């Protein structure tokens, strides 16, 4: 029971919830996101710079 | 008259003809001593089955004494005196009797009588009020109340 | 006030028949440590079936000593005391009475009705919740969640 | 607070009175390695009935010494004590108390409760997973794995 | 996301407000209005009583 709504930005979604203090009377807003990664091989990738 | 803790002993005591006002011997201060300790353990361990029933616990740091006042009223002395007296006959090597067992029995039967109370079941709160209670679509009296809903708030994953 | 170790050993002496002034005998060193050892080994085990009771041991491997505290209530001294009296009569080649038992009974159930568990069983996780209650907006779930 | 084997072996004798502190009357050292074999071998027919509790066992090709650390809990003390004295009354042509005997009891259900262990009944393995787990996703979601290993 | 409605009397409005801040059967209810006040010119005005 607290209102929440989905926006997007570039294939993210974030959600967005509004809610209140009763007694301090104050809004608030609040927006959230959960990542999660993965690694398949170390083989696959490095650093590179140019060399002499 | 105030029931005195020291007076519960003594009725222990000649109850069971181990030291009584007429006797040619008598026991030193240090079993009434004991026993008055006994009286207040057993005392502070009633909280728990039998209920409150008014007795006056020793305040602070101060020990116990025989001259001090109980609280309880005259009705309880049997009750407490019985059950005191069967918990402190193995101090002086002795067995109860039969009587003395039916005697303590009906007397704590008495004094549960007296602090007997028996709960009632209330709605579940989900319950339906009929209509001819005339409720109105204004209040919650739709339903029973005692619900305790809606604590919702911050701290999430909830 | 306050309940230590020891006066405990020394009430179970008292309500049985040795070491008490009614009897005019005395009580010797070797019966408080043993019942000390006695009462600390009992503690220890009594940590599994009775759920816990707020007792105190002793930190490292000093020796427990008669004037320590225990820090029991004094609502548990007769239970504790009654229950020890028990394990230790076994030393000195007697048995108990009845009513002893009896008393011993009471206190240890005296003991129970204070430490009361009643799990009270929640749903399983797959149970529907109703659409009454309007599982869109009021609340998330849509199913009870059925574990914490 | 170790536990020692040899403290055990001391309690047993306390418990029924053999020999104490004040005994005036002691046992010969002889008892005392008696009582060490008869733990160690009441403890190796337990590793069958109840559960392994951590005890320590001399291997190699060495024995059991009085001093040797057993390496159990201070809460089993009271529990084998008991056992190993109703085990080894009878080397003294004696009989145990009904009294001796329910405490061994109560000692021996505690034990019990706290070793206690409940195994859970999976699936057979040919059950038909149902068609609201999505179970085209996974192995082993069309029908259920069973047992592993 | 706290239930309100808007109440009117002689042509003031009021909010109020229900929340359930605590957890012990306690609810809590408010109603609000807030004011504003001008004064022009002073010398238009004041107090007058009787006089012998």
């Amino acid at each position: 029971s607290i209102d929440s709504a989905v926006a997007t930005y570039e294939g993210f979604s974030i959600r967005v919830h509004k809610y209140a203090d009763g007694d301090a009377n104050v809004q608030k807003m609040r927006f959230d996101l959960l990542p999660a990664y993965v690694c398949f091989n170390p083989h696959m990738g490095g650093q590179f710079f140019g060399n002499p | 008259t105030v029931l005195t803790k020291g007076e519960i002993v003594l009725f222990a005591l000649r109850k069971f003809a181990i030291a009584s006002n007429a006797s040619l011997t008598d026991v030193e201060p240090q079993s009434i001593e004991d026993g008055v300790n006994d009286l207040e353990d057993m005392m502070s361990e009633w909280m728990i089955n039998p209920g409150d029933i008014g007795y006056a616990f020793a305040t602070g740091d101060e020990q116990p004494l025989p001259d001090d006042e109980s609280g309880l009223p005259r009705k309880y002395k049997h009750a407490v005196g019985y059950q005191l007296l069967l918990r402190m006959l193995s101090d002086y090597s002795l067995e109860p009797t039969p009587q003395v067992l039916s005697n303590a029995q009906r007397s704590y039967d008495a004094l549960m009588t007296d602090t007997l109370v028996v709960p009632s079941m209330r709605r579940r709160g989900d319950f339906p009020v009929g209509q001819g209670n005339k409720y109105d679509v204004f209040t919650s009296d739709r339903y029973y109340p005692g619900d305790l809903p809606l604590i919702d708030g911050d701290i999430p994953n909830a």
